[PDB]
């Protein structure tokens, strides 16, 4: 028992039938010594808390608070105390410290001035869920980060924690620098593309800036330059959407990897000029002049790294972020109930299918066919309708009619805010629009069979009980699966780890 | 016709469909549980008395004497529910129990009664639950859950042939009681059946048939049935049954009366089955191989040699008949079997039994379940007789036996509590029968196999627990003989029953601190269902099937609400109308259909005969008179829902929101929303803070007052009355008279609860919503709790919302906040913390609570008052004194330096040490209350006193109001009997009350009369006065503390708690997230009339999570916010009551044939303008969870109040003035401050104090400690390939103890570079190897 | 007591596929994190531990700091100086 309780036979337990912890317990299982406190364990100079944007900081820098910054860098601020005459001895200085003077407050401001700190985000499931960023002290009790980072980190500012480490030595300072920077990791390590890539309101904003309208104000004018095409959009004397002719220099690089430029008269937009000032000398006019979704933007960073290199890109996703939502503010984009337009022909769609139904129905009673065959037709009939419904809705939502400059009629693509966001890639699919404004479709058993009757609901109009309480099955399987597949993902990822561990070039 | 509460306010209702039953009182389940097990039972089914018959009699061995059990009683509680929580003990009370020991002679018929004797003895003490359906357990409220269990009784299974590769089905059968073993029952994949106890070694199923004392012959005839060859004298002439040739081949020539009906070689089909049926075919001539390979069933012994010829259960052969034949036995029995149907299994199972006895088979049981020791025969067979057939080790419940006995088909629903060789053989016999091919197996998840288990069952359970063991105490001490001069009390102890008692109600994993953020938590925490706890389920062994959604809980369990998480599925919520049957199974109303008519009777059913029915849904319309519209009507049959005609019909639905919980049916515009973003919203509802001020959310779904009120966290009046006194901290209301009863007084009192600290740390405060003088009712409202407002359950604010995207500050579920919004004070919440000072009794003398500490300064001691206690409404900070207390330091010798320094400084240094308690580093607030507990026989305090006397002046003050009225109306009495006879008019009053006593009368029955009113008012006086003493002594009792503990003192702190960027916040719908910025007032989008929003919401959180439901949410917000600009305008500008309540008449009417109808005729003017002035912040709207408002009764309510139709205006920007260049939704939102304060999270170390094994930093922000850097962060640094940052990690940051001390130095001497050693841990694990006996060590 | 011990416990032998091919939960998670991603005191600081503190940050020689070292090591709990600096 001494040796390894429980092993042989009986177990001898404690007063509340608890069995007693031999060494074997102190050595082995994930309390013991080796998973516990060898192979991981807790740190000094270490903190937490909850995560907020700043959209105004750059791409190595975050956002401490200086109450946190104060505790983390005391030493190196005991230090500096001394180092200048402020404090004689070490108590002097902690009581200073402690009264929290005026004075610290500049000398926590100069020890941070370079100094790289580490922010994480469990679970780190690969080598990007440690970065490290440039300090910049705030008021408050939250971290700001990035919003160029956050797929890196998966995280989002709902709730979420991130812990900060502090290197102390030379070489960590300089590792932290050299190899874990943020301004380092722009290329993924599985891949090779990149993963600072905009998303979300900062695509949105470049793609409505760079659309182009049939009638727009002030179209048909000749601008010398993207600087005049700003003060007119600034002006009010002419419309982000208007179709222009721009005169445009760019460069190319050259054979012996000299830039040459060349001057032409471009037909474009305001917006698309206004947009070609950000981006960097050796990149062809070319790649602004369209509507820029997310893979648009996507294939210009990429392209502005192969061809100039890792600064310049830098400082293209930065201004790419930041004309993204200024442009996204200025739209006054919004969402109503009256931007899901339900097409006019689903009720003759799903009548006509109950009539098919009705009428198989009636074959079936009829003795003609089977059961099996019966449930198979009606489930194509259904899905064949559903197909059509979702084709009605999806030639109505995206296309709409302009007066042309003459008086005449056109179809142009539609500014609809819900087809403009999923179109642009910013948010959301074509399923998820079919449900927005068109129905939900066949639903599944848990066991997996497909129920007959669909649900010919869409959510602007709303649903009954039966059809919720069938939904429900879904919803539940889907997030108990979820919640359960990470535990084993878990097992593999930790497998794989254990196989390739001390493989080095 | 609406309630005096109601009537301040009418929310404006789009239902459309009428309801024709009231939702019940949300609490009913714990009630009537603890009801049941508290009551009087005449009979032994139910609660103590049950407990009781279930043990009793307890008669001893020789049998010369027993206990025995009259009755019990429970007494009054000592306490209050309120005092019981002040004092910080247990609601409970005493058990009182009546038993009776009897004494009986030998040498003597039956038992001769030689002597009785009857005593009342105490049993212990038992919780009681309080109105609310709580428990007050060390002053602490606590809620039981209710449990998910397993019905008792007998299942069939069949593992879907997964666990043998050959794809083959393993059927079995289990037999669990409410109290036992275990029976299971179960098939091998080569047909042989085995028999298994309480999981135990498997046997072969003949064991069982052989240990109830059966033979081979009578098994066979139990199985198998039997044919009969017969010998005439010419190759065994059979007598062919027809039947038994169905789906078989003839081997040999089939022929009777000279016709051929089957060849050789031609197989018996039906029509040849029917041709020997009309032609009563019997005479069958067979060869003798067709007895090849037949089965025997007996034995035959021929006679002439009196040998055995075959034995029992035996195939035969040539010679055999042959040996027969020549025996004279004319008749041979065999066992008609075949392979579809009539399978083999028992003889099978019989050949491989290694046993062929009785005795043999209960020794092998024996070996079975106890291996290891020698059998004896008697010991094995008093286990085989006390493991199922002893109704002490072994009970199969009234609800077990039911469903036994409806699993097999009988007729009786009740019966023994102990099996019987019937059900064994019936079970088996339905297993076989289920092997065959005919019959089907259970379905375990089907709400008609799984019972509730509520805390009156729990608390029984537990009561007969402690009771069998206080029986085996009392029958061990009972063999002794001193009949003549022992008690009922002597012989019992009542420690183990109390033991246990308080063990179940305090320290149970279904006994939980109630979670106490607001009136919902507590609702949905005590509406609570678990699949979890002793004899439950295990979140790890649960399974994926169970943690689905069945069709069975469509109105029992709601489909929604539930955790996200590991216990998903496991932890669920009762539905609005859910009921238990009398055996714990849930059941649903429904309306009943007759003749194509809907009635209004309603019928519970529960999921066993709900599935015999067409059930039609409750979006059904109907006529006037109550008839179907069409005749195809949408219905449920058999866990499916398909067309069905009109007079198919049989029930229908009663309500629309039958289906969800009490907290999904709070959540407005619910049917467009996604169920999972339905159960997010639904779980962050229930966490939600609450503020300073409470609203009303303005849009609802009118379940709000149902919860305001049946959470108990209101006032509400028990009589009608009028209301005599109101004050901001208690109410008193003069009863009307036809509810006053004789004899009393006729006032009530309410005291209400002032800033009382709740488990979660936050404020609980009532404040009162009635004026002086104004009429109530019974069950109206008359003081608000917290999140309520005039009755209503108000969890949030009221915020004016734009949805468009601002400079990325609502990126990724952010939120903006306008300064405004801080200004006013919307989200502030209060926040109560508790501190404990114990003063303690040591070997060198007492620890002593006192205000001279020798080692502080004056300005520390400022604070304190004269018992060394900080006064109310200091405010304190980090490192103050909040109680002075010393220590003695022992007895030091008297050194010269000692006493120059006692005769300098004074003796009382020298004596004690400081040891007062502190703020914490970094707490400050306000001080708001003490409490001083004090033990029994010691002195009290100043403090202590005070309070006491502050306790005694308001019992004082209620008594005085009670006896102002009585002694008012006895002086009445006597003026009115002086009027008659000798009245003194203005001389009578000019003197003062007391002098009218000092008079006299003629010698009429008016001096009788003025005696009989001073003798009364002497009573009164007298009565008073006792009750006064009465409450003195109550209140001035001392306090029982814990062994060596002489004093506690309790402070609490209050503080109050600002919005700021970190904070979480959240909608109804699922939308959650963090405040990233508070921007000042002239930066908010603004719109025409230069009004700014006070939110601001990205619209690219909406489309991809499919929550529709916050849009129309906002759009209705602002319509009836415009109502609301109306009215106000109108009262700004003093206008006419008409046009006014013509107005408010017109919204009122607005909407598409609604079932409310209000009428302003009936109101006063008064009434109108109180209504008008309660409604000039917006009009509160309801809509039902699915019978809601539509787009177009929308829009006509934005066109009544003169708003846009699309519910989009322009806006203009702050900064620049200028108008973004599309229109932007705004609107009104109902928005929720989460309990999670970036204040709690915030943390940081630089160093501190470790382990004292490992040399780790500690865990946690309350310890001060480290983050934990764990595996993958090791890994993620090795793949960035920093060796350095690691190395300085692992050592010189965890436990390198010289590490640490060297690298602080040379930070602060400046020199940034380490000098790494060996971690601490590493030797740790080194002398633990070590210490297993192997030398590990190490190298060079 | 003594109660028997019978079930079976899992170790790392059991397959990656047969983790995924479980509808169960396991009982502990391998991948070191919590379900959301023996007890020993702690170190105290003495007067003696403090005045040492303060020693290691002080600009002292080796032969003044074994002095130190000395000294405080001769200090009581009340702070005085135990024995002569003989
Ligand atoms: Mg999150």
């Amino acid at each position: 028992a001494l040796l390894d309780n429980g092993r042989r036979g009986r177990a001898i337990t404690g007063s509340n039938k608890r069995p007693l912890k031999s060494l074997a317990d102190m050595i082995k299982g994930k309390q013991g010594r080796f998973r516990q406190n060898l192979l991981g364990k807790r740190v000094d100079y270490s903190g937490r808390s909850v995560i907020t944007v700043g959209p105004y900081l750059r791409l190595h820098q975050c956002g401490l608070p200086k109450k946190m910054a104060l505790e983390l860098f005391k030493p190196f601020i005991y230090g500096k105390l001394e180092l200048r005459g402020l404090a004689t001895t070490i108590k002097a200085a902690k009581k200073m410290v402690e009264r929290e003077e005026a004075v610290v407050w500049d000398i926590l401001d100069e020890v941070i001035r370079e100094h790289p700190v580490l922010l994480n985000r469990a679970p780190t499931l690969h080598r990007l869920g440690i970065q490290a960023f440039e300090p910049v002290l705030i008021e408050g009790k939250a971290i700001q980060l990035h919003p160029l980072v956050c797929a890196a980190y998966n995280a989002d500012f709902d709730g979420d924690q991130m812990a900060v480490h502090v290197p102390l030595t030379l070489e960590a300072q300089l590792e932290a620098r050299a190899l874990m920077m943020s301004t380092n990791n722009i290329l993924s390590p599985a891949n090779g593309e990149p993963i600072i890539v905009p998303s979300q309101d900062v695509v949105l904003g470049l793609y409505y800036m760079t659309r182009d309208c049939v009638n727009a104000k002030g179209e048909g004018m000749v601008l010398t330059g993207p600087k005049e095409a700003e003060r007119l959009y600034r002006s009010g004397l002419a419309s982000l959407h208007a179709r222009v002719k721009v005169r445009i220099t760019e460069y190319e690089k050259d054979a012996n990897g000299e830039l040459v430029a060349k001057t032409s008269l471009k037909d474009t937009t305001v917006g698309r000029a206004i947009l070609w000032m950000i981006v960097p000398k050796g990149l062809p006019y070319s790649i602004v002049n369209q509507a820029l979704g997310k893979k648009a933007i996507s294939k210009m960073l990429n392209t502005c790294y192969r061809i100039l290199g890792l600064k310049p890109t830098v400082i293209f996703a930065d201004q790419i972020m930041y004309t993204g939502f200024a442009y996204a503010a200025r739209s006054g984009a919004s969402v109503g109930i009256d931007d899901m337009v339900i097409p006019e022909k689903k009720h003759e769609i799903i009548s006509e299918a109950e009539a098919e139904v009705a009428e198989i129905q009636e074959q079936f009673q009829s003795g003609l066919v089977t059961a099996g065959e019966r449930y198979n037709k009606v489930i194509d009939i259904w899905a064949a309708a559903n197909d059509r419904v979702s084709k009605a809705m999806m030639d109505n939502l995206q296309t709409e009619t302009v007066i042309n400059r003459d008086g005449q009629e056109e179809k142009q693509v539609s500014f609809n805010s819900i087809y403009m966001m999923a179109d642009s890639g910013a948010r959301g699919s074509a399923a998820q629009i079919r449900q927005l404004a068109g129905m939900r479709g066949l639903m599944a058993k848990p066991d997996g069979s497909i129920i007959e009757t669909p649900i010919t609901a869409n959510f602007r109009e709303g649903l009954n009980v039966l059809q919720y309480f069938i939904s429900t099955h879904g919803a539940r399987k889907g997030l108990a699966d979820t919640a359960l597949k990470t535990a084993n993902s878990g097992y593999l990822t930790r497998r794989l780890v254990d196989v390739a561990q001390d493989l080095v070039v | 016709v609406y309630s005096y509460t109601e009537k301040k306010r009418i929310r404006k209702d789009f239902g459309k469909r009428p309801q024709v039953l009231d939702v019940p009182y949300l609490l009913s389940i714990q009630l009537d549980s603890f009801q049941k097990f508290i009551e009087q039972d005449p009979e032994g089914q139910y609660g103590l008395e049950a407990a009781f018959r279930s043990v009793f009699p307890i008669q001893s061995y020789s049998g010369n004497s027993e206990l025995q059990y009259v009755s019990y009683r429970l007494g009054e509680p000592v306490f209050d529910v309120q005092e019981c929580q002040i004092r910080g003990v247990t609601y409970s009370a005493p058990l009182r129990v009546k038993l009776r020991l009897v004494i009986y002679e030998r040498e003597a018929p039956e038992g001769t009664v030689k002597d009785i004797k009857e005593q009342e003895v105490y049993m212990g003490e038992i919780p009681l639950m309080t109105d609310n359906g709580t428990f007050v357990i060390n002053g602490t409220e606590r809620v039981i859950v209710s449990q998910l269990h397993r019905s008792p009784g007998v299942f069939f299974d069949s593992d879907k042939g997964k666990t043998h590769s050959s794809g083959k089905v393993l059927y079995n059968a289990r037999i669990i009681p409410y109290r036992g073993s275990w029976l299971d029952f179960e098939f091998d994949p080569k047909d042989n059946l085995f028999v298994r106890i309480d999981r135990r070694r498997k046997l072969p199923a003949t064991i069982i048939l052989r240990a109830l004392n059966y033979t081979t012959e009578q098994i066979l005839d139990l199985f198998f049935e039997k044919v009969i060859f017969e010998i005439r004298d010419n190759k065994l002439q059979m007598e062919l049954v027809p039947e038994r040739l169905r789906g078989e081949t003839a081997s040999f020539d089939i022929e009777a009366n000279g016709k051929v009906y089957v060849e050789k070689g031609r197989r018996i089909t039906a029509r040849h089955i029917r041709q020997l049926e009309k032609d009563d075919v019997k005479l069958i001539e067979v060869p003798v191989e067709y007895i090849a390979g037949k089965v025997v069933a007996k034995d035959y012994i021929d006679e002439s040699t009196g040998e055995l010829i075959c034995a029992a259960n035996m195939e035969l052969s040539l010679d055999l008949l042959a040996k027969l034949s020549q025996s004279g036995h004319k008749r041979i029995e065999t066992l008609f079997t075949n392979d579809l149907d009539h399978g083999p299994y028992i003889s099978e199972t019989l050949r491989v039994d290694p046993t062929n006895d009785r005795l043999s088979a209960l020794v092998e049981i024996y070996r079975m379940m106890r291996p290891g020791e020698p059998p004896t025969r008697e010991a094995a067979e008093s286990l085989f007789e006390n493991l199922f057939f002893s109704e002490d080790r072994y009970d199969l419940s009234a609800v077990g036996r039911m469903k036994f006995n409806r699993s097999l088909l009988r007729e009786e629903i009740e019966g023994s509590g102990i099996l019987s060789k019937d059900d064994i053989i019936d079970v088996m016999k339905k297993l076989i029968d289920i092997r065959n091919g005919k019959g089907e197996v259970d379905d375990i998840d089907h709400l008609g196999n799984r019972r509730i288990r509520s805390v009156g069952e729990m608390a029984e359970n537990q009561f007969r627990v402690g009771l069998v063991r206080v029986e085996r105490a009392v029958k061990e001490r009972l063999s002794l003989g001193d009949l003549d001069t022992l008690m009922p009390q002597d012989m019992i102890n009542a420690k183990p029953i109390s033991a246990a008692v308080k063990e179940f109600f305090g320290s149970s994993q279904l006994s939980q601190f109630m979670d106490q953020n607001n009136p919902l938590s507590e609702i949905t925490h005590k509406r609570r269902i678990s699949a979890l706890g002793p004899g439950g389920l295990t979140r790890e062994r649960a399974g994926f099937e169970v943690r689905d959604v069945h069709p069975t809980h469509y109105g029992r369990v709601c489909p929604i609400e539930t955790p996200e998480g590991p216990n998903i599925g496991l932890i669920n919520s009762l539905s609005v109308y859910a009921q238990t049957n009398e055996y714990g199974f849930l059941e649903t109303p429904y309306r009943k259909v007759t003749d194509g008519v809907v009635t209004d009777e309603i019928h519970y059913l529960s999921a066993i005969e709900e599935g015999n029915y067409v059930i039609a849904q409750a979006n059904s319309n109907l006529d006037e008179e109550g008839h179907f519209v069409e005749d195809l009507v949408t219905c449920r049959s058999k866990g499916e829902s398909s067309l069905f005609s009109r007079d198919q019909v049989d029930y229908m639905d009663v309500s629309t929101q039958q289906v969800v919980s009490v907290g999904a049916s709070l959540i407005p515009f619910l049917e467009h929303d996604d169920a999972n973003r339905a159960l997010m919203g639904a779980n962050m509802q229930r966490q939600a803070v609450p503020t300073l001020r409470a609203d009303k959310p303005l849009v609802g779904t009118g379940m709000e007052r149902a919860v305001a009120v049946d959470s108990g966290v209101t006032a509400v009046a028990k009589r009608g009355g009028v209301v005599q006194y109101v004050d901001a901290s208690r109410i008193v209301i003069k009863v009307n008279e036809d509810e006053m009863y004789p004899g009393e007084a006729g006032i009530d009192i309410y005291n209400l609860t002032k800033y009382t600290r709740s488990n979660q740390n936050t404020c609980i405060n009532q404040m009162p919503c009635v004026s002086l003088g104004e009429p109530v009712e019974r069950g109206d409202v008359l003081a608000d709790g917290p999140s309520t407002d005039l009755g209503e359950l108000a969890l949030g604010q009221n915020m004016r919302v734009a949805f468009m995207p601002w400079n990325g500050y609502n990126f990724e579920d952010s939120i903006l906040v306008s300064e405004r919004v801080v200004q006013e004070d919307r989200f502030t919440t209060i926040h109560i913390q508790e501190l404990a000072c114990v003063s303690r009794d040591t070997k060198l003398g007492p620890e002593e609570i006192t205000a001279d500490i020798p080692n502080v300064g004056e300005a520390a001691l400022s604070k304190l008052d004269e018992s060394g206690i900080v006064y109310i409404g200091a405010e304190v900070t980090g490192g103050d004194i909040l109680v002075g207390k010393v220590t003695p330091k022992g007895e030091t010798q008297l050194t010269p330096e000692e006493k120059l320094l006692r005769a300098i400084f004074g003796e009382k240094a020298s004596d004690v040490k400081d040891s007062s308690l502190r703020v914490p580093n970094g707490v400050s607030g306000t001080v708001i209350d003490v409490q001083v507990f004090t033990r029994d026989g010691v002195e009290k305090d100043k403090r202590a006193l005070e309070i006491e006397e502050m306790q005694l002046k308001q019992a004082k003050k209620d008594l005085s109001e009670e006896l102002q009225i009585l002694e008012a109306g006895l002086f009445s009495r006597i003026r009115a009997v002086l009027v008659a006879g000798g009245v003194e008019a203005e001389k009578l009053d000019k003197l003062p009350r007391d002098r009218w006593l000092e008079l006299g009368l003629t010698d009429e029955e008016k001096q009788n009369q003025l005696e009989q009113l001073a003798e009364q008012y002497d009573e009164l006086k007298h009565e008073f006065e006792k009750k006064l003493e009465a409450k003195r002594r109550k209140i001035t009792q001392g306090d029982d503390l814990a062994p060596g503990v002489l004093k506690i003192v309790k402070v609490y702190l209050a503080v109050k708690r600002r919005i700021q960027p970190g904070d979480k916040m959240a909608g109804r719908h699922g939308n959650k997230g963090v405040i990233s910025k508070i921007n000042p007032i002239e930066d908010m989008p603004y719109d025409e009339n230069g009004t700014p929003v006070d939110i601001v919401l990205n619209p690219l959180g909406v489309p991809s999570r499919m929550n529709i439901g916050q849009i129309l949410e906002t759009h209705l917000g602002m319509a009836a916010k415009g109502i609301g600009d109306k009215i106000n305008a109108m009262l700004k500008q003093q206008q006419e009551v008409a046009k006014l309540r013509e107005f408010i008449q017109r919204a009122y009417d607005l909407g598409a044939d609604v079932r409310q109808k209000v009428d302003l005729s009936t109101f006063s003017d008064e009434e109108v303008m109180r209504l008008a002035e309660n409604l000039r912040k917006g009009m509160p709207i309801a809509t039902p969870v699915f019978d809601g408002a539509k787009e177009a009764e929308i829009k006509e309510l934005l066109k009544l109040g003169d708003l846009p139709t699309s519910g989009q205006i322009r806006l203009y920007d702050g900064r620049t003035g200028e108008q973004f260049e599309r229109p932007v939704t705004v609107g009104y939102m109902y928005m929720l401050k989460l309990n999670h304060l970036v204040d709690d999270k915030m943390h940081a170390r630089s160093t501190g104090s470790y382990s004292l094994v490992t040399q780790q930093p500690l865990g946690g922000k309350a310890q001060f400690g480290g983050q934990r850097f764990g595996e993958m962060e090791v890994w993620a640094l090795e793949a960035y390939g920093a060796a350095y940052t690691l190395q300085e990690m692992l050592t010189v940051k965890s436990d390198d103890v010289n590490g640490r001390t060297k690298m602080y130095k040379n930070i602060v001497d400046g020199n940034h570079q380490m000098e790494p050693g060996m971690p601490e841990s590493f030797n740790v694990l080194l002398k633990e190897i070590r210490s297993l006996g192997i030398n590990i060590e190490l190298e060079d | 007591e003594e109660i028997d011990t019978r079930e079976t416990q899992d170790s790392e032998t059991l397959d990656t596929a047969d983790a995924l091919e479980q509808k169960e939960m396991p009982e502990e998670l391998p991948l070191d994190a919590s379900w959301d991603t023996v007890y020993q005191g702690e170190t105290t600081q003495t007067l003696q531990d403090y005045l040492m503190w303060q020693v290691e940050l002080t600009p002292f020689s080796d032969t003044d700091r074994a002095i130190a070292t000395s000294i405080v090591d001769a200090v009581d709990e009340t702070g005085y100086l135990t024995v002569p600096l003989e």
